[PDB]
Formats: structure tokens, C-alpha cells, sequence
């Protein structure tokens, strides 16, 4: 849905 | 007695045909497998035992060779997925879900402990012990209308063995399955004791890493205010799978976000981002990051809160890898924000700490930065405030830094700097 | 803290 939420890095 | 038998003599003893010399023979091997310093797991697998332990399990009249084969199988089935799999191999797991139902708690708490360690090898094993119906059994054994009713040993197995058919990604557990279990994950997250409540906030955060309709299941249940009490537990143990449950939902929909936020998560993250384990505050930093990379409502709260000036605290004294996490914080915050909630960052100090992080080598943190520092630009422009923000970066050294980096080897480094340079550096 | 497996010493 949203593009800019960031997974675990 | 049974100490320090040789696997020589544990053969014998297994191979004879004297149910009382085959039991000594067992829990001298539960005894050499139960060791901390190199227990001869290969040697026992070696020796052909893994059929005879399993053979052993249904020996009903028998419960103490149950036991002891049990625990045995327990301590193979512990090491690495090899020895795992010749547990599995030797067809321990419908011997094990038959042993759940045992009237010997400490036989069905051992059984419980060997499935935990079959399915904690792999999404295979995990899914192959769910096929075989481990689940309505082990849900069974915590049908109870109060969880302190239980041993405590017990039920910290139970937990920490849920969690494993939890665990795990690629893929990750059959959808019914998830379904099946969590209703008994909440009432466990509710319960006392600190070693289940921090297993069954892993098993949350399991659960919660995946895609919007994971989380989703998760979310509806009505955890997310418990997560948020746990999230203050003083117990460090409960704090990060807390946490990384939390985080985890963060990353979903702006509406799943937005249940965090109303069960008042935010006013945390003062102690979760000065928290004194690194880790803590990468973990709350990058879930502020996803937060910010929210609406403008949910930006509000986070300036509402006072959390800006958390974020320029660890955008200028942190772990590198917290920095950079800030620094998506920042980037992701000058995306969405509105103007006023732009400048307010400035207000908050933000601009030094972020030129001084262009020292970095790290390539894509610098890309972050200057994405960061263009959206400010941006905000500053609908002002006519451009040149009060150069100078401020150029009275800090920043545009030595932004000058310097058209000398880089990516070639975007250098793209976004010379235009940085171009429009407002003239 | 969240091993994947457990070995039974007692």
C-alpha cells in the first residue's frame, strides 16, 4: 500500500 | 550406574532383549547426549540408535523409557538440521504428537520440547510437524481457564514451541494454521511470566514479518495495545521482540500504522531511542523512519510527541547503522511532511548533524542525505527562504561537503550534489 | 535469546 515504508536492512 | 557408559555398551544394552536393560541402556545415552562439552551425537546417530529410541516412545507400559528415549531424541534433534533430519527420518514426529496426549506431564512437557526442536530447524520441518497434526494437541494441552494453573516449566515449552511453527519465512506458515494458533498467542501475551510473555512477543514478531495481509491477521486480533504495554516492560528480553513485533506492523498500511499510534506507542520512543542497547535504538529508529514515511496526520504526531528532537540526537551521536536509519527517518519525514513541518526540523537543528554525516562512505546514506536536503531546499523555495538555509549548510561546512562529493565514484552522488550547487550555490 | 533450537542439559 505504501511505497515508501522500508523493510529490515 | 548410567554415568559414562561407552556407546559400545549402550549398544548392547539396547540390543538386548530385556525391556529393564534396554531402559538403563537409554538414559545412559539420555545422559551422554544431555552433557554441555561435545555430546557424541554422531556417534549415537552412528550406532543405529534413532530407531530404537523411537521404537521406544510407544512403549505405553513403559513410561520411563519413554521418557528417557524422549529426552534422548530431544538432545539429537537440538543440533544441526543433519541431525535433525535423521530424527525426523526415523519417524519420531507422529511418535512425539502421540506422546502430547500422555497422562505423564513430564513425557508430553519432553514431547512438547522435541517437536519445538523439529520445527525450529526450517519452514520443511515446521510444516511437515503441522501436517502431521501437532497443532490441536499442543493447543489441547493450554485449554485451561487459567494459564498460572500450569507448571511454569511446562508452560514456557508450550510457548517457545509455538513459536517455532511460527517461525520462519520462505514460506512462511500455512495461513490456517496461523489462524489456529493465535488465539491461544494472545491469551499467552497476556499471561505473567516474563520467559512466555517474550516468546510470545517473537512469535508475534514472526508473524508480523511478512505482507499488509500477515500483519493484518495479527493486527485485528487487538494485540497492539498489549505490544504497546510490553514495549515499557524493564525486561530487555521483552523490550525487543516487543519492539520488532511493533515495528513490524509499522511497515504495513497507513491505517495498521495508525493503530500503533492510537495505542499511544509514540510517547515510548523518548526512552526506546537514548535506550542503552544499540540495538534498541536501531530497531526504534527504523520504525520511526516507517513512520514517518507515513501521512501527514501521523508526521504530526510524531512532532506533537517531541520526537523530532530524539531523531537529531541520534542523527548526531549513534551506532553508524542507527545513524543511517535516522537518516531515512529525516528523508522519509521531508517526503511527506508539509512545509511548516519541514521547517520545523530545521528549527530543530537537523541541518549539522546531516552535513556531518556526508562524511560517510557509505554510498547510499549520502544518497539519502542529499534527497533529504533537496526536499528541505524544496520547502525552503514556497518561502523565499533558499539562501537563509545556504548559508546556514555552508556556516556548518556542509557545502564543502556537497562541493566535494561531485568527485564521487557513483555517478548520482555526483548529479545531486552539482545541482544542489548549481540552484542554490551560484 | 531466541535460539531455534534448545539442548536439554537439567
Amino acid at each position: 500500500a505504501n511505497p515508501r515504508k522500508r523493510h529490515r536492512e | 550406574g548410567t554415568v559414562n557408559w561407552s556407546v559400545e555398551d549402550i549398544v548392547k544394552g539396547i540390543n538386548s532383549n530385556n525391556l529393564e536393560s534396554q531402559l538403563q541402556a537409554t538414559q545412559a545415552a539420555r545422559k551422554l547426549l544431555s552433557r554441555e562439552k561435545q555430546p557424541p551425537i554422531d556417534n549415537i546417530i552412528r550406532a543405529g540408535l534413532i530407531p530404537k529410541f523411537v521404537s521406544f516412545l510407544g512403549k505405553t507400559d513403559c513410561s520411563p523409557i519413554q521418557f528417557e528415549s524422549a529426552w534422548a531424541l530431544t538432545n539429537i534433534a537440538s543440533g544441526t538440521s543433519e541431525q535433525t533430519k535423521a530424527v525426523v527420518d526415523g519417524g519420531a514426529i507422529p511418535a512425539f504428537i502421540s506422546l502430547l496426549a500422555s497422562p505423564h506431564a513430564h513425557i508430553s512437557e519432553q514431547a512438547v520440547w522435541a517437536l519445538g526442536n523439529i520445527a525450529g530447524d526450517g519452514s520443511a520441518f515446521r510444516d511437515l510437524v503441522i501436517k502431521h497434526g501437532a497443532i490441536d494437541p499442543l493447543l489441547a494441552l493450554l485449554a485451561v481457564p487459567d494459564l498460572s494453573t500450569l507448571a511454569c516449566g511446562y508452560l514456557r515449552n508450550l510457548t517457545w514451541t509455538l513459536s517455532n511453527l511460527c517461525r520462519n519465512k520462505n514460506p512462511a506458515p500455512p495461513l490456517d494454521a496461523v489462524e489456529q494458533i493465535l488465539p491461544t498467542l494472545v491469551r499467552l501475551l497476556h499471561h505473567n511470566d516474563p520467559e512466555v510473555l517474550a516468546d510470545s512477543c517473537w512469535a508475534i514478531s514472526y508473524l508480523t514479518d511478512g505482507p499488509n495481509e500477515r500483519i493484518e491477521m495479527v493486527v485485528k486480533k487487538g494485540v497492539v495495545p498489549q505490544l504497546v504495554k510490553l514495549l515499557g516492560a524493564t525486561e530487555l528480553p521483552i523490550v525487543t521482540p516487543a519492539l520488532r513485533a511493533i515495528g513490524n506492523i509499522v511497515t504495513g498500511t497507513d491505517e495498521q500504522t495508525q493503530k500503533v499510534i492510537d495505542a499511544g506507542a509514540l510517547a515510548v520512543f523518548p526512552s526506546l531511542l537514548t535506550n542503552p542497547k544499540t540495538n534498541i535504538q536501531k530497531e526504534a529508529t527504523w520504525t520511526m523512519s516507517n513512520i514517518t514515511a507515513g501521512r501527514q496526520d501521523q508526521i504530526q504526531q510524531v512532532v506533537n510527541h517531541g520526537l523530532v528532537p530524539f531523531l537529531v540526537g541520534v542523527l548526531s551521536k549513534a551506532d553508524f547503522k542507527t545513524q543511517k536509519e535516522a537518516a531515512w527517518a529525516i528523508t522519509n519525514y521531508t517526503s511527506g511532511g508539509t512545509v511548516e513541518q519541514i521547517v520545523y526540523l530545521v528549527h530543530c537543528g537537523i541541518i549539522e548533524p546531516l552535513m556531518n554525516l556526508l562524511s560517510a562512505k557509505d554510498t547510499k546514506i549520502i544518497q539519502v542525505i542529499l534527497d533529504a536536503i533537496s526536499n528541505i531546499f524544496q520547502a525552503a523555495e514556497k518561502l523565499g527562504e533558499t539562501e537563509k538555509l545556504s548559508i546556514m549548510i555552508e556556516e556548518c561546512g556542509g557545502l564543502d561537503k556537497i562541493e566535494a562529493l561531485q568527485r564521487h565514484e557513483n555517478e548520482s552522488v555526483y548529479k545531486a550534489s552539482l545541482n544542489l550547487i548549481e540552484k542554490y550555490f551560484s
